[PDB]
């Protein structure tokens, strides 16, 4: 019905704190999902860039 | 002889204890942690306490 894109940048050692029921600074005061969040979370190395 | 009444005894203690059965297994632990629900929410995390 609709599909919604969050972009952000964040450290390698905090990818893992974006999946769900995760517990982190990233998670908790940055970025939470939803225990029943329905999607795909995607990320690639851009030191090269920022 | 108080087996002589014992049909309508029967009745009401079947009806006392299909009331006191009943409440009984509201402090049961099927499988959880915790009995009531004050020490699972407020223990656990969201994504394990439902």
């Amino acid at each position: 019905t609709n599909v919604y894109a969050d972009s952000f940048v964040i450290r390698g050692n905090e990818v893992s704190q974006i999946a769900p029921g995760q517990t982190g600074n990233i998670a908790d005061y940055n970025y939470k999902l939803p225990d029943d969040f329905t999607g795909c979370v995607i990320a690639w190395n851009s030191n090269k860039l920022d | 002889t108080p087996s002589a009444l014992g049909k309508l005894q029967d009745v009401v203690n079947h009806n006392a204890q299909a009331l006191n059965t009943l409440v009984k297994q509201l402090s049961s632990k099927f499988g959880a942690i915790s009995s009531v629900l004050n020490d699972i929410l407020s223990r656990l995390d969201p994504p394990e306490a439902e």
